[PDB]
């Protein structure tokens, strides 16, 4: 699946 | 006064990078973003000219937002009591580039190109101005969609840029390169480059190649979709295990698949409209 992946 | 310049709307999206609202400038009716940031929770800081300690976002903005580019642009910022204001750019219509691959699924080479070619002349801006994004990726490029020009965001794990070893990174992990896997070491630019593969890949290919730290140092790019083999090519290099095998803006900027890019405007007329 296409996921948005968070920052640190 | 703040509350007295600006009408608020909704929020537009939150996260690690803050909050951010949809505004209107009084003065003008201009179209703003209005990003919040919780001083307490600010990692890295800088010093403005006014010797005033401000988070190290406003200053690379600062640094990046003198005349027109490819980087959404401060126009203003304001200090409060546990937070930091900052007053941004809005394109209207917008879709960030995350939810246009989403929806659209893996884009036709000549609009990746075109796309691709305006981050890097974006990214190039940013270089030239002394500034390291660190999180290039395609949640934090915004698409101007009648402009048809991109436009970077968040640079709130950005970096002053140095020609020396970046031992913290504060970005995201799926684009990070294997040398910061690995070592925990990575240089800028070879850095910049390996993200910008990820980008490239996942735009031709609907999706980013690597989820897991093995797929990042294996070093392996299996194409899901047909990709011609000068943009094959392209991605590998920047994927170069090896930082010193990765190639410069310029050598990306000459590669044969990056030739005869369309402009913004057709962009958007023949891809956006
Ligand atoms: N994180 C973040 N910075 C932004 C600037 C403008 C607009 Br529109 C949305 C944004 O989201």
């Amino acid at each position: 699946k296409r996921r948005r992946h968070p920052s640190g | 006064p703040l509350e007295s310049q600006y009408q608020v709307g909704p929020l537009l999206g939150s996260g690690g990078f803050g909050s951010v609202y949809s505004g209107i400038r009084v003065s003008d009716n201009l179209p703003v973003a209005i990003k919040h940031v919780e001083k307490d929770r600010i990692s890295d800081w800088g010093e403005l000219p006014n010797g005033t300690r401000v988070p190290m976002e406003v200053v690379l903005l600062k640094k990046v937002s003198s005349g027109f580019s490819g980087v959404i642009r401060l126009l203003d910022w304001f200090e409060r009591p546990d937070s930091f204001v900052l007053i941004l750019e809005r394109p209207e219509p917008v879709q960030d580039l995350f939810d246009f691959i989403t929806e659209r699924g893996a884009l036709q080479e000549e609009l990746a190109r075109s796309f691709f070619w305006q981050v890097l002349e974006a990214v190039r801006h940013c270089h030239n101005c002394g500034v390291l994004h660190r999180d290039i990726k395609d949640e934090n490029i915004l698409i101007d969609l009648n402009r048809g020009e991109l436009k970077l965001i968040d640079f709130g794990s950005g970096a002053l840029l140095k020609d020396t070893v970046y031992t913290d990174f504060d970005g995201t992990r799926v684009y990070s390169p294997p040398e910061w896997i690995r070592y925990h070491r990575y240089h800028g630019r070879s850095a910049a480059v390996w993200s910008l593969g990820i980008l490239l890949y996942d735009m031709v290919c609907g999706d980013i190649p690597f989820e897991h730290d093995e797929e990042i140092i294996g070093g392996q790019v299996f194409f899901r979709q047909r990709v011609s083999s000068e943009c094959q090519h392209l991605i590998r290099w920047c994927l170069a295990l090896r930082p010193s095998d990765r190639p410069t803006f310029e050598e990306i900027q000459n590669h044969p698949w990056m030739q005869d890019v369309l402009l913004p405007q057709e962009t958007a007329e023949i891809h956006l409209h």
